[PDB]
């Protein structure tokens, strides 16, 4: 999957979590998000193609995904415990991280 | 699991 | 496992390594430590609950575990070579990382 | 494998990639590089053997391999798509990362 | 996944296949489509909720997915041979089946 | 297992679902029913032994099992979501399919 | 495998079954037939290459393989019980299905 | 599975063994029996619910299943050698153990 | 793990079960207890080192662990059914078995 | 393997352990002993072929193997820790158990 | 899963 | 599962 | 498979390789050839039935298969690099080896 | 295993095959023989300790095992077809090969 | 890998074995050597490009690798027993075989 595909996966599964009424659906969606973020971590976005791999921008970009992966993990930990509403709240909070990276590099 | 899998696999 | 459980796992297995007299015991203990650190890295500690996810404090917190995971790997590499005393010495060095995070965040 | 072994593997496989005429050869070589870089990530180089793990130096050393691993991942993504020339170009770009670390720590 | 989620999966991956330039991408997308169809075939769509399970409408509905699964296999067979353009042409034919069921039941 | 054995499995697990008070027990029972139906699909019942494999009766017979497998899948989808009462209701509705085939071919 | 390859496999293994004196040989042959028929299920034969997938013709063609697969399953069930003569008789009965499709579509 | 379910499994499969004419059927049935006994051994039967876990009655109860599991293994050993009649004779002996526990605790 | 390590595992996971608010945490803890008891079963405690393997004391010692394993199984059966409070009550009752063996052999 | 075969395996591997100079050899030998003893556990010896399975005699016979299996486990634990001399001493201690059963039942 | 397994396995 | 695994594994 | 059946497998897959237009198809055919030749290696052909295993003829017969297996490996290596025409040419050269053995022993 | 131990394995399993009354038993014994011979193939016997790896004797020694391995395969093929007596006769013929090597190198 | 790359693998791992101070390191190196030699076995070297597969030279070339593979196995057996120095000496003796082939065909 390319960066855009991984973003579609992220966006789609966030919506799935929002509408979900059971732990299994939340777990599955978060698992897909984790895999999408893991694939996207190594990518170079269009607006940073001219930048050095060792640039503050590229460091910050990759950092965003590991921030996101960590938060996905915390959400899944809650979902695995059957705590649907708490995992949904945690998934809602992911958006801050989505937005922050977008504001800079999308 | 994700960080771990990123290297091992 | 919650943060406290993972800390208990880290502590118990670090003690197992000290008293160990064979490579297999050291390897088992280090393996258990890596799994506990893998779970703990995405947690939010009580003293940082009111902090932003992108705060210097939470950056530093996550970073401490990544440092720990790195050091566990160095110890594992030695244990896999059957070098019990060297692996044990490497495990003692882990404690600097344990101490540093506790001093700030425990 | 020790640090020198892993460096030999990285160097050998960069050469294999450069001369390759098929995706299978490129994919195999990049996989071996990924494994070597992952193993080197937790190593301590001769020039930093007295240094703090929490030192600017060991931080930076580890960071170099994490950077390299990300770049190998990106090249691997291309090789998996059968894109020989593109994956070879991505492998060529790795050299800046190789060189940066050598300048400081070799 | 609910029916809507599976439809999103079908749609997204059919678009991935169109824009694809390699066999692996086409194969991945088709694999994801087959799994979505496997889940969806046993669902009851909103417009057929008040219909009998042995109704001509539900027979036809289930049959549409089996047809789709068959066609995905023909496309997979081609992608497995590395025939990107032929697999893509086979995937376009899938749309007739998509259209037919939608015309009646969506 | 022969046809009679598979029927015993179907009958037994239907009762298990009825008396169940948890999702795990419902899931396990439905999983066993699916496997029993899958094994029974290819069988020839005594009252159709004289019939052609391509006969309307043999078509209708095999069709009943795939109807049953689909309904089992829908029930399990509900059970996997922790929706015990809904899965139990879905399992109750299976009886129509059991009865229909029996009335004709048992 | 292409359509002709799969037909060769079906024909060869029918002969192996006929001459077999042991269950292992019969089971192995029937397994290869199952695989071949499963692959042929999604193929389009030369005489229907211009036809609609939703046509009476392609419907019927696919149905023929589904029928054959069911019959192979039944024979396989017998071979797994070590019943050589009975499994050979079941294999012999397959020929009517082979022939029916050939008459229409070969 | 509850105690009653496991007893149904034991009973059904013991009957499958009696009527069996092949080793595979006998082996399958015995395998299912061993799994049911593995589940049942730790249960507390209705007539022993008010008894201490270390009572002679509960000791004897658990012991009955271990005896049964042992005998299933002897029957499995014979079925694995293809000795249908001997395995069947061994399975009939199982009934003494069934009877003994029932006489006391059912 | 040695006897003392296995005891630490038993003690730690009993506390985990007590504080748990979800089935997954209870399941995981009981699974670890089962593995610890299984490893400890074959051990010789300090106070029985002078005793014969065939002694009433060594028989009684090994018996305690199988008593414990059985009770852990019953607790896990409840936890697998999502019955958290009942599994926690069952885990509480384990202490009688812990205490009995300790009073004699610790 | 039959009873005599398993006894041959036990005897042969005791000799291998005695002459061994490395942990791998000791571990391998003990693993083969474990397998042999596990298989012999459900066997009926010539001198008890007329006896009740619930008899003091068959009880005691089975108990002897359960005892032996426990002792092999303990020796295996040591071999896994690379403790050659200690594992050899544990293997030597097995002989009392071997002999006890032979005296009664050989 | 059942239809899929019916062919593959 | 535990008793079973104790022998088999 | 008997010798004749392995030969049918060799012959059919040689034809598949000749008509192939992709690497996957060639790889698949060569893999099946390798398996058939490996089985045939230990067979005794009708014309050498009264001959000793250590006879000049039986040495020569086995060598023929080792020769063929080596060439199939060489062709497989080429197919795995996606070199379709080169792999086809290597397969064509196998015929010398097929023919040489036939002249002597078929 | 050392050479002597592999020989004990060969010898014991030859006796098992002789006394066997079923295919499973013969198959099991032949499988163990194949493994023992495969290990022994690269060993240097005491009587050839001062000899070169490329010596006429060491070529002959290794050939003896390749000879035996080929015959074990032939016997295994027969056992896998349930041909007990034929497999036993093939095993009996192995003795020529055992004896020939012993005369030279034992 | 091509022949040159397999040779690089042989050469590098011979150096690793020479400098090794533990069994794991020697085992790892020998395992990689075995794989490289196995691949090289079916290669045709530049200097024998116009030669027949059945030529005296190509027989000799393939034999060289079989020779090397046998010695690597012998060394591996020693490494697996933790006999580091003995395994190193066996690896050193490989050089005779390396050199002999080079003199003729490199
Ligand atoms: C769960 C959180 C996130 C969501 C829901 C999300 C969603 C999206 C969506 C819907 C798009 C548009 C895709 C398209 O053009 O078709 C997009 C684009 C993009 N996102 Fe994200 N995203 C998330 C996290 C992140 C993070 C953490 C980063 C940076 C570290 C990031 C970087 C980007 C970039 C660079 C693009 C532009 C891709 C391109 O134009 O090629 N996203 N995102
Ligand atoms: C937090 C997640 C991780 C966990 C739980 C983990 C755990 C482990 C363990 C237990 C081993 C020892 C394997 C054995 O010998 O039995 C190991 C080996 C290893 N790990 Fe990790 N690890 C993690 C992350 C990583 C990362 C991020 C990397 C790469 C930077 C890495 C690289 C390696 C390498 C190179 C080895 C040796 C070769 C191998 O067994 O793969 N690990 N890891
Ligand atoms: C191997 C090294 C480590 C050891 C041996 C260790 C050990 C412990 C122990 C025994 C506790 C007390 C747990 C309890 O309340 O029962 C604890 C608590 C804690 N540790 Fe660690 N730890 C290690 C690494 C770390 C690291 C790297 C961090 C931060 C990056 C950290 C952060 C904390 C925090 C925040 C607490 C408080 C937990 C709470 O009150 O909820 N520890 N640690
Ligand atoms: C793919 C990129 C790389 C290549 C091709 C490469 C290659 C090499 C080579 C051929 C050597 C000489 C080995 C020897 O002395 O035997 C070496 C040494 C070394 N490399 Fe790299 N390297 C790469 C990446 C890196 C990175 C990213 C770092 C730091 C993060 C690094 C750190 C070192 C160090 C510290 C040495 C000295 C080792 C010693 O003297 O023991 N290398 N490298
Ligand atoms: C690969 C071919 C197909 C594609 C690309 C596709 C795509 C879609 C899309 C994008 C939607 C809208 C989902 C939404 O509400 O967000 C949809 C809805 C729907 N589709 Fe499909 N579909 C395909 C095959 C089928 C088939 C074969 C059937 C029937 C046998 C079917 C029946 C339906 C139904 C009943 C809905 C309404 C869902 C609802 O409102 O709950 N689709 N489809
Ligand atoms: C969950 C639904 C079903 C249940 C609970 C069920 C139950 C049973 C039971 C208890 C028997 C008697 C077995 C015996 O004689 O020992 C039986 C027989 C039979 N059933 Fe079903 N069944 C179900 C579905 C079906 C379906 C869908 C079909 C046809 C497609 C079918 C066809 C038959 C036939 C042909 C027999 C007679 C077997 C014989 O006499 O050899 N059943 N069933
Ligand atoms: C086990 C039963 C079957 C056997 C033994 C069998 C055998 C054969 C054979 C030997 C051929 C000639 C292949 C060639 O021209 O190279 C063939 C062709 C063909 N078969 Fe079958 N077949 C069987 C089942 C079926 C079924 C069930 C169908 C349809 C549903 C079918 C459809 C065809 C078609 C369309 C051709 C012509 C292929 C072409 O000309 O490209 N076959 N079959
Ligand atoms: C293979 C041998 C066995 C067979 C065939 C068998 C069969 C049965 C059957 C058919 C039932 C009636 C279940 C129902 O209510 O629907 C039952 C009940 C029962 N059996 Fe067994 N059983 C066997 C072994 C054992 C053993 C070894 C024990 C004790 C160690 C035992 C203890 C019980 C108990 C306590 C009940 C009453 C269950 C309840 O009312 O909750 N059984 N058995
Ligand atoms: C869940 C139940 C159990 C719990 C919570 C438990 C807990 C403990 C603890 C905390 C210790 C002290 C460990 C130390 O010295 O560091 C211990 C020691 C010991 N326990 Fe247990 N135990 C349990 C079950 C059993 C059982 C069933 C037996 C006997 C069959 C047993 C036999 C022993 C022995 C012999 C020691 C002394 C070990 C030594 O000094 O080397 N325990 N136990
Ligand atoms: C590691 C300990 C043991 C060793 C080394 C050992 C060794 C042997 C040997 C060499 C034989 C002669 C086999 C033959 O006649 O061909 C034998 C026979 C026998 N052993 Fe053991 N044994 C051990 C443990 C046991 C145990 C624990 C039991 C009882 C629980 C037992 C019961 C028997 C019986 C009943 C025979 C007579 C078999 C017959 O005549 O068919 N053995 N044993
Ligand atoms: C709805 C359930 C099914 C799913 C999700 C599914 C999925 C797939 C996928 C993803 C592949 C590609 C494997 C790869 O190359 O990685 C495949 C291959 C294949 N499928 Fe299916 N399939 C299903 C049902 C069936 C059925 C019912 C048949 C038989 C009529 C079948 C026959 C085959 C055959 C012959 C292949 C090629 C060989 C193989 O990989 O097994 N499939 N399937
Ligand atoms: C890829 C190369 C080969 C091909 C295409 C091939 C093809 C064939 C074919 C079609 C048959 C007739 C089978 C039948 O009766 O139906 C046959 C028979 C035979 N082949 Fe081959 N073969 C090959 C390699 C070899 C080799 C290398 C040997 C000797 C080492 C060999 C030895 C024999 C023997 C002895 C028979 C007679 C079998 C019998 O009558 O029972 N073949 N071969
Ligand atoms: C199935 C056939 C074979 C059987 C039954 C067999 C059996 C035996 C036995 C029982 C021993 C005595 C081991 C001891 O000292 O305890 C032995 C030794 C020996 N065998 Fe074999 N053997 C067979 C095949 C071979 C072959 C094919 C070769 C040569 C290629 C061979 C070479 C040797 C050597 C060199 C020894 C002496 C080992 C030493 O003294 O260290 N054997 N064999
Ligand atoms: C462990 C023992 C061996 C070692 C250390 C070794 C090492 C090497 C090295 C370093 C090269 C140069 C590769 C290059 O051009 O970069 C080479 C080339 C070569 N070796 Fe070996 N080798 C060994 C075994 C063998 C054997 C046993 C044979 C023959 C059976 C052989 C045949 C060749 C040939 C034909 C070349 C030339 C490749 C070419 O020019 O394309 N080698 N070897
Ligand atoms: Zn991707
Ligand atoms: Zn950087
Ligand atoms: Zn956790
Ligand atoms: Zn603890
Ligand atoms: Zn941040
Ligand atoms: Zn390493
Ligand atoms: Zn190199
Ligand atoms: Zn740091
Ligand atoms: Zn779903
Ligand atoms: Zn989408
Ligand atoms: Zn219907
Ligand atoms: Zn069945
Ligand atoms: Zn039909
Ligand atoms: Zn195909
Ligand atoms: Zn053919
Ligand atoms: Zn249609
Ligand atoms: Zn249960
Ligand atoms: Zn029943
Ligand atoms: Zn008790
Ligand atoms: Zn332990
Ligand atoms: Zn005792
Ligand atoms: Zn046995
Ligand atoms: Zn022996
Ligand atoms: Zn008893
Ligand atoms: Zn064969
Ligand atoms: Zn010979
Ligand atoms: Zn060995
Ligand atoms: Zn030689
Ligand atoms: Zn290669
Ligand atoms: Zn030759």
């Amino acid at each position: 999957a390319d960066l855009e595909d991984n973003m579609e996966t992220l966006n789609d599964n966030l919506k799935v979590i929002e509408k979900a009424d059971n732990a299994a659906q939340v777990k599955d969606a978060l698992t897909k998000m984790a895999a999408a973020a893991a694939d996207a971590w190594s990518a170079t976005p269009p607006k940073l193609e001219d930048k050095s791999p060792d640039s503050p921008e590229m460091h910050d970009f990759r950092h965003g995904f590991w921030c996101l992966i960590g938060q996905i993990h915390a959400a899944l930990h809650l979902a695995n415990e059957g705590k649907v509403k708490e995992a949904q709240a945690a998934a809602e909070q992911l958006k801050t991280t989505c937005n922050a990276c977008h504001q800079k590099y999308r | 699991k994700t960080t771990c899998n990123a290297c091992h696999q």
